[PDB]
């Protein structure tokens, strides 16, 4: 709304990593005080640092605010192991009576390397039959990172109805796992001939092909 | 001392203005302002918007 935040910022583990916010002349160039919050993914945010001058207990001194007339700004030193979150503004606006939030900032680089996936297409059940639908399921296993497209095919054209892709989670062995559903019906599953589901990683493209009948 | 018949020039008329006009625009633009006033509610003294 009236302030504005980079989508995201790079930087080094080791090296100063500065975030610049930018409002209006009316919120945070008036003279009211900036709040810098961190959004853990997961956790609920606590409070960092208020006013910029003071320092508030449990917080380490890493952490610099200040704020250069109509812009704020906040400095780090050194990249830990926790700064996995996103960065907000908090700033009193007079225009909206209130508590206006920033957009925020994520802190990434680059964490994920290669693997080779491997996939598993596991046909309908008899029992799945009788319930007038039909949901074809193409697992994904094994695979780093959890970045896989999902295509599927009837062997004459390309199925672009009901098609799903569901996020993938870290398994036990710090590896990814995926599975891709469709919604279909058995009256025309008996028809075609086969089916199949297409994915594409890193170029390596794998096929996996069931028939009905 | 002694003038002739004919014409003569002595000095120049000029017609000297007595007024000023500097006036450049017919108006000015403006800033949104009034809805400091023009406002649905205020606020309060412990904490007033600037
Ligand atoms: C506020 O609203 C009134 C009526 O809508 C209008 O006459 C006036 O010019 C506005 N502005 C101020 C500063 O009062």
């Amino acid at each position: 709304s009236v302030l504005t935040q980079p989508p995201s910022v790079s930087g080094a583990p080791g090296q100063r990593v500065t975030i610049s916010c930018t409002g209006s002349s009316s919120n945070i160039g008036a003279g009211y005080d900036v709040h810098w919050y961190q959004q853990l993914p997961g956790t609920a945010p606590k409070l960092l640092i208020y006013g910029n001058s003071n320092r508030p207990s449990g917080v380490p001194d890493r952490f610099s605010g200040s704020k250069s007339g109509t812009s704020a700004s906040l400095a780090i030193t050194g990249l830990q192991a926790e700064d996995e979150a996103d960065y907000y503004c908090q700033s009193y606006d007079s225009s909206l009576s209130g508590s206006v939030f920033g957009g925020g900032t994520k802190l990434t680089v680059l964490g994920q390397p290669k693997a080779a996936p491997s996939v598993t297409l596991f046909p309908p059940s008899s029992e799945e039959l009788q319930a007038n639908k039909a949901t074809l399921v193409c697992l994904i296993s094994d695979f780093y990172p959890g970045a896989v497209t999902v295509a599927w095919k009837a062997d004459s054209s390309p199925v672009k109805a009901g098609v799903e892709t569901t996020t993938p989670s870290k398994q036990s062995n710090n590896k990814y796992a995926a599975s891709s559903y469709l919604s279909l019906t058995p009256e025309q599953w008996k028809s075609h001939r086969s089916y199949s589901c297409q994915v594409t990683h890193e170029g390596s493209t794998v096929e996996k092909t069931v028939a009905p009948t | 001392f002694t003038v002739e018949k004919g014409i003569y020039q002595t000095s120049n008329f000029r017609v000297q203005p007595t007024e000023s006009i500097v006036r450049f625009p017919n108006i000015t633009n403006l800033c949104p302002f009034g809805e400091v006033f023009n406002a649905t509610r205020f606020a309060s003294v412990y904490a007033w918007n600037r």
